[PDB]
């Protein structure tokens, strides 16, 4: 009873580059469909699956192939990546086509970053900033900052971690990270969080608090030819323990 | 402009023989197929040169993916119904769906199914209900019916759309729709007085025998039949009274013309 | 499971005349299910060019078809139509009564 | 040709009343989906019209007019979760999906105590940022973007205390610039009169 589960969650690419997406549907469902959502309009279908057995295109099929390998998988295939292929990628799924009220179950996205050269992938730098001791006497408060700075492409996913749990309460990401260089095109973007707990709580010397942003960037086989280190996929992090005094 | 009708018809078989195949569906306006799909071709042709001419590939295209689903759902439905029945051997699942405009300019809408050629459940587009005729019905009217979306849904397109798309086929198929032909009607004896019509359209048409200027459950009708040139041919008969002198005339009435012929 | 057996018309086109071409009509109706097997007879002979509609489909879930071929009437010649159906035990011959 | 409109963005109140307006141009019609989409996520199904009127479910309501070719979605007591971007949906004849660009509906919290500040965070030992922190402001507070391309500013984040039942408002501004001060960081901005600048 898991829904949709399409991979890879993100993915960077580039230029000429084949690559699969791949989706499953444990719903017993008969229709699968694959949409590309990009801003400013609407998703857009790039193929669908009326019933196993059977595929056909969409509005956007130029440049993508897929196999409806089963009655449960429905496969995306980049042949030759194009820069205009930067998108979010949706797998959905429906019990019939051609039922009128029949909704789409979607999957939970696929990131791809179809980029010409791959020398402007950068991981973010992470640094954690400890609470203004005028706002904990005055609010009885305290507000821990990260800033991942950086980074390119935007494929990060930054969490909180108090005494080695991941934490959710107090917590507050920007929802869009920030383009260093706005004027730019390929801008390495900056993203912000804060974490809020109580003075008491900071004032506790043994809590420790740690931020932590996933990057999601190069593999094994991508090749790598700058004299900086290789951008692989990371984890980068930075932490601070409570201050008693 | 006269009654006209479009309407779809689908056939499930469960065990066919070898060849024939498994699911067939056809669309008709009025007496014309328009339109063909069955399990062995796997594509949506027309079936009437003025859809053909009028209809893109690209919709021919997209309305085999939904048939090829479609044919699936009913390959679903009738495994489930003849284990419901516990019925072994072959068996068939039809389903029909349509809609009239009216001459005046009302409109019908219907949507049923049967099994085995007997009605299974019936849609009351008004009421937002199924029929069910026995048990096993009765089990699919719950599920059906549990789904009120799905309900407003046939609604909607019972009264809107498939309206729309008659409208729409209508107008492709003018000259041959909304022609007239017609009909030659003669009489002649065999003891019994025969009036026959031929070479007329639309195949609506209405003969019958009046006695002394009255009609009478004394009258054999004729079916309506094909020519096999687009035009239609029927008949209407009457037993003679040997031991009374009576006044015998054919009515016929058809696209809003009456003829009377008086038998000497 | 109530089959229907097939009602059998045969007629011509037109109205015949000797010598003049026309076609032999063979509409067969209101049977079930849809498996038919359906010959028209030309002096019990089978013959051999003859056209069929594709199956068709009535309000009440039967089907219908429309067998013909063309030919020229003779005083001499007889026709018929023979139909094959689950409901029948054996063909069934209705000849053509002009 | 086949055509569907939704406004691009909507700012309201927590608490309050939104309605969100979809209208539609197609060949045909087979009904009018709403779907809701929380950034990052996936779009999961909200409601589905297809006959004219109104239909309830929970907070949420979706109306629909066939004749005049509109629906639209009705959230109230509008709550922080309902923070996300909402997606038309017309089902056309040919039982295609046409989809809106979709509406991001911005909710602004309900601020009860407003005690504005810009506070200097500690320097990290392994950075050369400088960090000011603006909090506590009201949600009518608008955050504008640096003018100086060393500085830099996000826009304001709404954070939840839940054990307190507590939201605040706060933005980032940081830079490595030696004249940089967390005095001036918001100057691009119209902050509160009464916004307190601690003494450094
Ligand atoms: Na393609």
């Amino acid at each position: 009873n898991a829904g949709v589960t399409q991979t890879p969650k993100f993915q960077v690419l580039k230029t000429g580059q084949s690559m699969t997406l791949q989706c499953a549907q444990d719903m017993n469902h008969n229709s699968m469909y694959w949409y590309r959502q990009d801003p400013g309009m609407g998703l857009r279908l790039i193929y669908y699956s009326a019933s196993e057995g059977t595929t056909d295109k969409g509005e956007v099929p130029n440049g993508y192939n897929v196999s409806r390998l089963n009655k449960r998988e429905f496969s995306l295939r980049l042949e030759s990546a194009a820069p205009s292929q930067t998108s979010v990628y949706f797998c959905a799924s429906s019990v019939w086509t051609g039922e009128g009220s029949g909704e789409l179950f979607f999957g939970e996205g696929s990131r791809l970053t179809v980029l010409e050269d791959l020398k402007n992938v950068f991981p973010p730098e992470v640094a954690v900033f400890e609470p203004s001791e005028a706002e904990i006497s005055h609010t009885q408060k305290a507000t821990l900052v990260c800033l991942a700075t950086g980074f390119y492409p935007d494929h990060v996913e930054l969490s909180w971690w108090v005494n080695g749990k991941e934490v959710h309460s107090g917590v507050c990401t920007d929802p869009q990270p920030l383009k260093e260089q706005p004027a730019l095109n390929d801008s390495r973007y900056a993203l912000s969080s804060r974490l809020r707990v109580s003075a008491t709580f900071w004032q506790n010397p043994r809590n420790h608090f740690r931020c932590q942003v996933q990057f999601y960037g190069l593999s094994e086989n991508d090749e790598w030819t700058q004299d900086r280190a290789k951008p692989v996929t990371q984890i980068v992090s930075a932490e601070a323990w409570g201050r008693a005094d | 402009m006269r009654t006209h009708s479009l309407r779809y018809f689908r056939l499930g078989v469960s065990d066919p023989i070898h060849g024939v195949p498994e699911f067939i569906s056809v669309g008709y306006v009025d007496s014309h197929p328009i339109t063909t799909y069955d399990s062995v071709t796997r594509q949506k042709e027309p079936r009437a040169p003025w859809m053909a001419e009028n209809l893109a590939p690209d919709h021919w295209e997209r309305y085999t993916q939904l048939l090829r689903g479609w044919q699936q759902m009913f390959k679903v439905e009738l495994k489930r119904l003849q284990r419901h029945y516990n019925h072994s051997g072959s068996h068939t699942y039809q389903r029909m769906i349509g809609c009239e405009l009216l001459e005046d300019g009302s409109t019908t809408g219907f949507l049923q199914y049967a099994y085995d050629g007997q009605d299974f459940l019936i849609f009351n587009k008004d009421t937002l209900s199924w029929l069910a005729v026995d048990n096993v019905a009765h089990t699919i009217k719950q599920a059906w019916e549990a789904n009120q979306h799905e309900l407003l849904y046939q609604k909607n397109w019972l009264e809107e759309e498939c309206i729309a798309w008659l409208k729409r086929f209508l107008e492709y198929g003018k000259d041959t729709l909304q022609r007239t032909e017609p009909p030659l009607v003669r009489v002649n004896r065999k003891t019994a007085l025969f009036c026959k019509a031929h070479g007329f359209y639309p195949p609506e048409i209405y003969m019958t025998w009046m006695k002394n200027g009255e009609e009478i459950q004394e009258i054999d009708y004729g079916d309506i039949l094909p020519s096999g040139d687009g035009t239609y041919q029927a008949w209407a008969s009457i037993e003679l009274d040997p031991q009374s002198s009576n006044l015998y005339s054919c009515h016929v009435e058809h696209s809003g013309v009456h003829m009377v012929l008086q038998v000497p | 499971m109530i089959q229907r057996t097939p009602k059998i018309q045969v007629y011509s086109r037109h109205p015949a005349e000797n010598g003049k071409s026309n076609f032999l009509n063979c509409y067969v109706s209101g049977f079930h299910p849809s498996d038919i097997e359906v010959d028209l007879l030309k002096n019990g002979e089978r013959i051999e060019k003859v056209e069929h509609s594709d199956l068709s489909f009535s309000k009440d879930w039967s089907f219908y078809l429309l067998y013909y071929t063309e030919f020229t009437p003779t005083e001499k010649d007889e026709y018929a139509c023979r139909v094959n159906h689950v409901t029948l035990s054996q063909p069934k011959i209705v000849k053509w009564d002009r | 040709g086949q055509n569907i409109d939704q406004p691009t963005e909507m700012t309201a109140t927590e608490g309050a009343i939104v309605q969100i307006n979809c209208t539609y141009q197609t060949s045909g019609f087979n009904g009018l989906f709403w779907y809701q989409q929380h950034a990052g996520e996936a779009p999961t199904f909200l409601s589905y019209n297809v006959l004219d009127g109104l239909e309830e479910k929970g907070r949420f309501s979706s109306f629909l007019s066939r004749s005049k070719g509109y629906s639209y979605l009705l959230l109230k007591e509008l709550q922080m979760k309902d923070s996300a971007s909402y997606l038309c949906a017309v089902k056309d004849s040919n039982y295609q999906l046409i989809w809106g660009a979709g509406t991001k509906l911005i909710i602004k919290p309900d601020i009860q105590n407003p005690d504005p500040a810009v506070y200097q965070l500690r320097d990290s030992k392994s950075s050369d940022k400088s960090v000011c922190l603006f909090t506590d402001f009201d949600s009518q507070t608008n955050v504008s973007q640096s003018k100086d391309s060393d500085v830099y500013i996000t826009d304001k984040c709404v954070l939840d205390m839940r054990s307190m039942d507590f939201k605040s408002n706060s933005a980032v501004a940081w830079s490595n610039k030696s004249d940089f001060a967390c005095a001036n960081a918001f100057n691009n901005s119209i902050i509160p009169e009464d916004t307190f600048f601690p003494s450094p």
